[PDB]
């Protein structure tokens, strides 16, 4: 996996255009807003539970026929599982807010996440709308916490939503 | 494709010599129970979309394959699981009538597989399907006939694991 | 082929995190020389205390033979 | 066999066999017992039909490679006369000349040709094992053994 | 951006634990028919099931009873029997036949614990107190659930991490509820002292798993900082098939110590192989084990090192191949990522196959897991938390067919992760044919299986190569392409004809037996035989006649049942498709648009409707129109590149000084 | 893996309700069966090489497949095979203990055909060497618990 | 497509030079060698039919291909394979006029041998059948003319190999 | 014995004897009993089986080393078949054939091949003593007796 930096300065020797103009205007840009995905980082590290608690809650509010019998979330156990995975997507998610670059999700998070949802019958339109709960809880506690120019806060849940979620259009 | 009567005229055809006692006794079995081959594949016949209706009610109505985001969600894909339940069923039939598992082999399963990974199509979803399809057709025509048919029916959830 | 007969102690560092079932940490073993370096550094690199080293097969200060 | 054309029928239009071929169907399966027993016929009286008809075949034509002197060329002639009559036997118990057809006379053309046999000499020998075959047998089971005889000859010609 | 696919096995995993499957799982993780222990444990079982049954029927019988004392016990100002809502039939469902037609209406006509507070039905609410009942009513059918299996661990992987779950102010209230309904179930039979023993036995298992207060999660550290850690909540691992886990002992017995060894034979060769191929140096190596001279680590690798592994996972296989069983034999899992790979294939090709078993087996992993005592055993779903980058991979990997596997199957989905999508067809690569000039030639799944399906969706479209063919009015907007093998402006083509008898020889391009086969050649890719042509004789008149076109002969032709059996009888349903559109179009599907269209029309019409969309298409025409027959437009990458295997005349490889006196030093003395 | 009792629990618990007396029948047949099943298990596991030997001999002794150029051929091969029919008969009993087929779709079927079509061993032979040892089977452990393991012998031959 | 011109012609093009003298050289040899080589293609023509015969007589019949369960057993299969050989001479005749193999290479071998392994027709057969039709070519057209030959022969050979 | 059999089914998944394991061995441990008393009747009529077993050992295989005219191999073979039987005696007790196979089978082979001593005479040796040691014992008794017999036969050949 890669952080912004890296892929920028790789793609200056790839590109053939070294470091002009436009990569020197991306990278102060880039930089400008690192201070505050540290900081969004550790909101939501120091966040974490409460985030998949509340977010859980939520799915299960919108879609209460997941813990009634028949339902994927049926039993402690299979609750326990929908926990512990909202857990992996908050991890990633915070991994690419620091990192800058959304390579950490394709290689830890997204490479062969449908293929297991798929052997386990996992349904992708609640961990949809699960990643969309914990990314609004989140944007909450940063609107909490003061936080103002949080764009980027929007990008890995909503990217992770566009890898998983299947072609309707 | 290749039914019971090819089966054993190749299989002695390889061999080049006629037919030995035990498949002239195995040609006899088919012969007898052509009648009841024929009396099933009338009946599945007459009610296919009704079956294929039962399967999905059975095993897929009202599960999250149906909710949105799923896969049979919207109407094309949902048209398009009861398309391959219905060539399941027309297949089945085939192989019923042929007693043999050949043009299932031939026509269905080789290559569904990839095709379903390559689409997305939950696999399991789709053998439990074949399976309540299997329970709705034995529960149509009979025990015996039943049996036969699920027979067809296990080897396309065989072949599609 | 030389061996050293090793006596080493290398309890687990990570036993409560991932619930593994225990097992004895105190071993004696034969190790052909050719693995004994990566061996030793394995057993320093996860805590553990060698205790006795011997040549138990072999000759020191062999130059050919060693197969 | 006439089931996997029937069912082969039905698949190109991709739809349940009609009434009318579910009828061939019961048909066909009714009649099972009477061409076993022609087949048990066929296969009994094979080495006798060979034969005589190669008797009759080699008095009527005697300028063919079988009676040359070469004795694995009648060896291999008698063996293609058995392996017809076991094809129209495989084809009596299948209720259609498919498993002839596709075992003796797809591209028999060719590879006779490829062995320089004259195809001519070939139609006359069927011919003849066609007459010894259809004398051992009553003209109702002889109906098929004959069709597919002229099935054959048709194709070599 | 993830569009590589490793596919999706079907995977049941257990949710709870029954007496039968534990004890047949058992026997089959060992590869042996079950003990005569065994089988008195499943017949002592079997033999006690009516009166299991009959107390889960007693408990079933009186639940509104049972639940009601439970919810009595911690509810006050209200009715809490209420708010529970029982399972409701689905009943009309659709071809049920509930309603004939499509008429529709006339189908009708013990002490509390010290300073206990009750919980006020009103003001907790109707949420609340549809989640206790509910929450009641399930904890007895769960424990008439467990009464059945013979098995309390439907209710210990249920209930170990539910307080907490269950909100943490009324987890005493909970176990007082659970108690209560304990004495109504004791209630209920109070002349048998077994069944009584074992409700309260599932009772007290209840209470007792359910005190645990949230139990840790069982974590996999990544073994480098090329591998993801993960967790596993304990009722995951619990519900999950428990593994035989052997652990070598000096004090042990000498059965002991052969089962043991018995275990590593069957983990390292997949099977006990060792007595079929001979391999007697076996004995020296277990005397070695049984002397205590070396530990089963060590035994572990001198398997790996040996002939047999040699012979069995080697030589049969490639190197990566032979690489990804490795890691199976020797970790108990596949490998993590392309890194692992790397790493691994360097330590092979630097010293070997015996350098690999080393780098296996000395690895932190091995001892980690496995340590010196500790038979290897088989990884993965249920024994730890999976990840999904090798899910497919190594649940291919685990099963018994992965010998047989000769294609890698990690290297290649790690390297097409990577990747955008493949060149290949959106049903796959088996759907690919090969493109020569006759013959339907597919990838088989079964035999010599290597799949790599992609998430191709519904609006992808493929990139073709030209092959530059085409007469030369019919060009200049397609004309960059050039393929080998291509008959450029060779294409067939017959103008249509227009109370005398013609003139003896008047010659065309091609002579009409000339022009039918090569129309022949195209449509079947090769000459028919002798007699084949006989079903089209009347129409190759209507073709020599003017009655028909180019266009409706080469339809006529792929009509008929010559074309039928060599192209759709005997192929799958889309494999025939791809290859029909290939022989009448001269080209491949775009993508899953078109393969989609005609898919539907085999699967509603037939393969007749199937050859009348191919030919009437509005491309048809624009391409050949009627007069001329088709021809190969486009190739795919790998077929373009298996008709130029020869690169000698781009390997030409790559004077005057460019400086006096060269290579010396300044002021040489 | 998935036993008779997990297939009806499952069943219940999917509609959230307790045993019906339907499901309690069956458990019951299941249970009062499971005497016979044990007993013919025992005999299975005494007699395995005797029956794995009288299926081979009534099936594929003496064929084209023995000699040189079959798939028996070489006594590597004659063991892999026998190997096989063990394997069969051993997840048969599997199964009939369990009274499910899940096993056998697990451990047996899941992959079968791969493996039989990479290696080139012929299905039809092998379909005829278990209805052999269904046949054998059958005739050692009586009518009523053959007809029981020939359930599961059928599951099988049906999934080649 | 090449023949010797146009592989000349693209080796002395991909240099941006015109043809040096051993180019030259070699151009003269190949028109020196084309009355051979049209000879040769006139005699394969009129014996095509009798050569094909003599291969497989010397390298097929009486084997245990043409017996039952051989992949030359069955008529269409037989005729499968003397098709094959007739492409293998009709492309090998073709190659030896244009004095180049890339005809074979575009339209004969590219993948020929995946083709082969597919079907289970034997390779091993293949070859010893076009070894035993380069031998028979030799003994109709000579020594020279037999070798010119051989070397397309052999070609086709190592592909299938 | 049956109870380390247990023991070690249930340490091998590292939790406590589940209940089932507890009811096989309660159940074993009623028939303490009975393996006592079979044991003993297994012990004092030993001498007897042996010499009818011998008896009719010799009978059906008189090219034996024990009947070979040597006075030591005889009492050597008669030696070896009461060990035998008190093995058998110890397997009844234990109610498993763990005793046996550690004392007599592990290496039985091994042993025999060295000694020169030829296996299927061993097997027919020990066919003979099982036909004789189960009929001095109720047929309920034998179940547990000629299995423990069967498993000596099993592992000499
Ligand atoms: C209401 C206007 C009419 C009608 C409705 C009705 N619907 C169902 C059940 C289903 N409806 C759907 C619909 C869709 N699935 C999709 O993907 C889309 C595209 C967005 C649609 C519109 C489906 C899938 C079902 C099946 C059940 C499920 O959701 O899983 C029923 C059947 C109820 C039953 O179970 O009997 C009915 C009756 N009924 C009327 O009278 C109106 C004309
Ligand atoms: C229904 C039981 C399940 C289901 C099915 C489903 N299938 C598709 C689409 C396709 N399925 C096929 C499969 C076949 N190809 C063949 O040759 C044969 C044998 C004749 C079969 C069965 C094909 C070719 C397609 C076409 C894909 C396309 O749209 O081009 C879909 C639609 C998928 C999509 O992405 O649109 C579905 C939903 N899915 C379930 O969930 C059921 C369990
Ligand atoms: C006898 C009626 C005529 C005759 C025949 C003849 N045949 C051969 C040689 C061969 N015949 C075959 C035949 C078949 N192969 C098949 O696959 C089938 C379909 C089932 C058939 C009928 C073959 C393969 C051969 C080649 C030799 C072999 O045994 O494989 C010969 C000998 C030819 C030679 O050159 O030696 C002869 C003479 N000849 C006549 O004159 C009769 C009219
Ligand atoms: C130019 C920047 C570089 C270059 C290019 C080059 N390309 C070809 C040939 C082809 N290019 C394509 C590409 C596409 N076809 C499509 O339909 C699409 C999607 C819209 C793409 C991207 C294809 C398919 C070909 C094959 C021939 C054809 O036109 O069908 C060539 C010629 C290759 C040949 O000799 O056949 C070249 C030279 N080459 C360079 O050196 C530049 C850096
Ligand atoms: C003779 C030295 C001993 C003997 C042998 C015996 N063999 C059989 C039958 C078979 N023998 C084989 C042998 C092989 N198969 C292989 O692939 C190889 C490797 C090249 C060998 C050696 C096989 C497969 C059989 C089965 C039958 C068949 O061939 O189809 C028998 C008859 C067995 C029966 O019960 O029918 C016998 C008697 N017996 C002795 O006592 C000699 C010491
Ligand atoms: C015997 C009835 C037929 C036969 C069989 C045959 N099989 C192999 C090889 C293998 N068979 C298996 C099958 C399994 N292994 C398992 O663990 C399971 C599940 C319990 C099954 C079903 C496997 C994995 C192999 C490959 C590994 C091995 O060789 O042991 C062979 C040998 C193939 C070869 O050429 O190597 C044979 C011959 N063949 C027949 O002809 C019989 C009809
Ligand atoms: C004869 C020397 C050997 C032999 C041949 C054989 N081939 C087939 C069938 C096919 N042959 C091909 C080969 C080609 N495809 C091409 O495009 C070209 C270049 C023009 C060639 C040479 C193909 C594709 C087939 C498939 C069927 C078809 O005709 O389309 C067979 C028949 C096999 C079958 O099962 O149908 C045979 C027998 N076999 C031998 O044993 C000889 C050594
Ligand atoms: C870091 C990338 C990564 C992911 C995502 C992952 C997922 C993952 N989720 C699993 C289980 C599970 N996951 C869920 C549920 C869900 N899961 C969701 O992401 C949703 C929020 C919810 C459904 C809407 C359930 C119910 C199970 C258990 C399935 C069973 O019943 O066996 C399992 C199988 C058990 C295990 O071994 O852990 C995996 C591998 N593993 C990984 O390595």
């Amino acid at each position: 996996m890669q952080d912004k930096l890296t892929s920028v300065a790789k793609n200056c020797d790839l590109t053939g255009s070294s470091l002009n103009r436009e990569v020197v205007e991306t990278l102060k840009e880039f930089l400008a807003d690192g201070e505050k995905r540290v900081q969004v980082a550790g909101v939501i590290g120091s966040n974490a539970a409460e985030i998949v608690k509340t977010a859980v809650s939520l799915l299960f509010q919108e879609y209460p026929e997941l813990v009634s019998p028949g339902g994927n979330a049926y039993t402690t156990r299979r609750y326990n599982m929908y926990v512990r995975d909202m857990n992996y997507f908050l991890r990633y998610c915070s991994y690419a807010i620091v990192a800058g670059d959304a390579s950490v999700l394709d290689e830890r998070l997204l490479a062969g996440l449908r293929d297991t949802f798929n052997s386990l019958g996992i349904p992708l339109g609640p961990t949809a709308r699960s990643i969309q709960l914990m990314k609004n809880i989140v944007k909450e506690k940063l609107v909490t916490a003061g936080m103002t120019n949080i764009t980027f806060v929007d990008e890995p849940f909503d990217y992770v939503v566009r890898e998983i979620s299947e072609t309707e259009i | 494709m290749q039914d019971a009567i090819t089966a054993l005229i190749n299989s002695s055809d390889v061999q080049g010599r006629y037919l030995d006692p035990s498949s002239l006794d195995k040609l006899q079995n088919y012969f007898q129970s052509g009648d009841m081959r024929a009396k099933t594949a009338i009946a599945v016949s007459a009610n296919a979309k009704n079956i294929v209706t039962k399967t999905v009610a059975k095993s897929l109505l009202y599960t999250d394959i149906t909710a949105p985001g799923g896969n049979m969600y919207t109407c094309r894909r949902y048209a398009a699981c009861v398309r391959d339940l219905d060539y399941f069923l027309r297949y089945a039939t085939y192989a019923m009538l042929a007693g043999d598992t050949s043009i299932l082999d031939e026509r269905i399963l080789n290559g569904l597989r990839e095709t379903y990974n390559s689409l997305g199509v939950p696999i399991g979803a789709t053998i439990r399907s074949v399976q309540a399809m299997k329970e709705v057709v034995t529960s149509l025509v009979g025990a015996d006939a039943g049996r036969e048919m699920g027979v067809y029916f296990d080897h396309i959830a065989a072949g599609l694991s | 082929m030389r061996m050293f007969k090793v006596t080493a102690c290398v309890p687990s560092q990570t036993r409560i995190r991932t619930q593994r079932e225990l097992q004895n940490t105190y071993f004696t073993k034969l190790v052909p020389y050719d693995n004994w370096f990566r061996e030793q550094q394995r057993i320093m690199k996860m805590g553990g205390k060698i205790v006795k080293v011997q040549l138990a097969t072999g000759k020191p200060g062999m130059n050919t033979g060693l197969l | 066999s006439i089931v996997t054309e029937l069912i082969l029928n039905a698949d190109s239009e991709s739809r349940y066999p009609a009434p009318k071929e579910i009828q061939v169907y019961q048909n066909f399966v009714k009649t099972g017992e009477q061409r076993i027993r022609i087949a048990k016929i066929l296969a009994e009286n094979e080495q006798r039909i060979v034969q005589n008809g190669s008797a009759r075949f080699w008095e009527r034509v005697p300028n063919t490679p079988s009676n040359s002197g070469n004795e694995r060329k009648t060896a291999s002639c008698q063996r293609d006369q058995g392996w017809y009559i076991r094809l129209i036997a495989y084809s009596v118990l299948a209720g259609s000349e498919k498993p002839l057809e596709e075992i003796g006379t797809i591209g028999i053309k060719e590879m006779y040709n490829n062995l320089e046999i004259p195809l001519r000499n070939i139609v006359e020998c069927m011919r003849c094992l066609k007459e010894e075959a259809l004398s051992l047998m009553s003209e109702e089971d002889a109906l098929e053994v004959s069709a597919y005889f002229d099935y054959v000859m048709r194709s070599l010609s | 951006s993830v569009k590589a696919s490793g596919g999706s096995p079907v995977t049941q995993p257990q949710r709870y634990h029954t007496v039968p499957v534990a004890v047949i799982s058992h026997a089959v993780q060992q590869d042996r028919c079950l003990k005569n222990t065994e089988l008195q444990e499943l017949a002592d079982f079997f033999s006690s099931g009516v009166k299991l049954l009959e107390i889960a029927n007693t408990l079933t019988q009186h639940a509104d009873e049972i639940v009601l004392a439970g919810a009595n016990r911690i509810f006050v100002g209200g009715s809490p029997m209420a708010y529970l809502e029982k399972p409701k039939e689905k009943i009309g469902l659709p071809g049920s036949g509930y309603y004939v037609g499509e008429d529709f209406l006339t189908a009708a006509r013990d002490p509390l614990p010290g300073g206990f507070r009750f919980i006020n039905v009103s003001r907790y609410g109707a949420v609340r107190m549809k989640r206790s009942m509910r929450d009641l009513a399930w904890f007895l059918r769960y424990i008439t659930y467990a009464i059945v299996a013979g098995d309390g661990s439907i209710l210990s992987a249920n209930v170990r991490g539910l307080r907490g779950v269950i909100p943490e102010d009324v987890t005493e209230a909970t176990i007082v509820a659970l108690r209560a309904m304990r004495r109504q179930s004791l209630d209920y039979f109070l002349e048998d002292a077994e069944a009584t023993q074992l409700v309260k036995g599932y009772f007290d298992l209840l209470i007792a798993e359910y005190l645990t207060d949230k139990p840790s999660n069982q974590v996999r550290i990544g073994v480098s900082n090329d591998q993801q850690g993960l967790q596993l909540p304990q009722s995951y691992s619990m519900s999950a098939e428990v593994r035989p886990k052997f652990v070598f002992k000096q004090a042990a017995t000498l059965t002991q110590k052969q089962e043991a060894i018995a275990a590593i034979y069957r983990h390292v060769f997949e099977r006990d192989v060792t007595d079929t191929y001979g391999f007697t140096q076996k004995a020296e190596l277990e005397s070695q084990l049984i002397g205590g001279n070396i530990s089963v680590k060590e035994f572990v690798r001198r398997l790996g090192k040996s002939r047999l592994y040699r012979r069995l996972f080697y030589e049969p296989f490639t190197i990566s191949r032979a690489i990804e069983l490795a890691a199976r034999h020797f970790l108990g899992r596949g490998l993590s990522s392309r890194e692992e790979f790397q790493t691994y294939f360097d330590v092979m090709t630097k010293g070997g196959l015996p350098a690999l078993v080393d780098a296996f087996v000395d690895s932190a992993e091995y001892s980690d897991y496995f340590g010196e005592e500790t038979v290897p055993y088989l990884r993965g779903l249920g024994q730890e938390a999976q990840e999904c980058r090798n899910w497919g991979p190594q649940l291919d990997l685990f099963k018994y067919s992965a010998p047989v596997r000769k294609v890698p199957q990690f290297i290649t989905l790690f390297g097409s992760y990577q990747k955008p999508l493949p060149e290949q067809h959106p049903y796959g690569c088996g759907n690919d044919p090969l493109e020569i000039q006759f013959g339907a030639i597919f990838p088989q799944e079964t035999r010599n299986p290597h799949p790599q399906p992609a998430f191709f969706n519904k609006d992808t479209r493929r990139i073709l190569i030209g092959s530059g063919a085409g007469s030369p009015d019919k060009l200049n907007g397609n004309a960059l392409g050039k393929v080998p093998g291509s008959l450029g402006t060779r294409v067939l083509k017959l103008e249509p004809l227009h109370g005398h008898q013609s003139p003896s020889v008047n010659l065309l391009h091609h002579s009409s037996p000339a022009f039918i086969e090569g129309a022949y050649r195209q449509v079947f890719g090769r000459s028919l035989y002798e007699g084949q042509r006989q079903p089209l004789s009347s129409t190759e008149s209507k073709l020599l006649g003017g009655e028909i076109s180019v266009r409706e002969f080469v339809r006529q032709l792929a009509k008929s049942k010559v074309f039928r059996s060599l192209y759709w009888d005997s192929l799958y349903v889309t494999k025939a498709i791809e290859y029909i559109h290939r022989r009448l179009m001269g080209r491949p599907t775009y993508g899953r648009q078109e393969m989609n269209r005609y898919y539907d029309i085999c699967a509603t019409r037939g393969f007749y409707a199937l050859i009348d969309a191919i030919i009437d298409s509005p491309e048809y025409l624009e391409c050949f129109g009627e007069n001329t027959v088709p021809y190969e437009r486009y190739v795919t990458a790998r077929g373009y590149l298996m008709r130029s295997p020869r690169h000698e005349n781009q390997l030409r490889r790559e004077t005057v000084p460019d400086k006096y006196n060269p290579r010396k030093a300044n002021w040489a003395a």
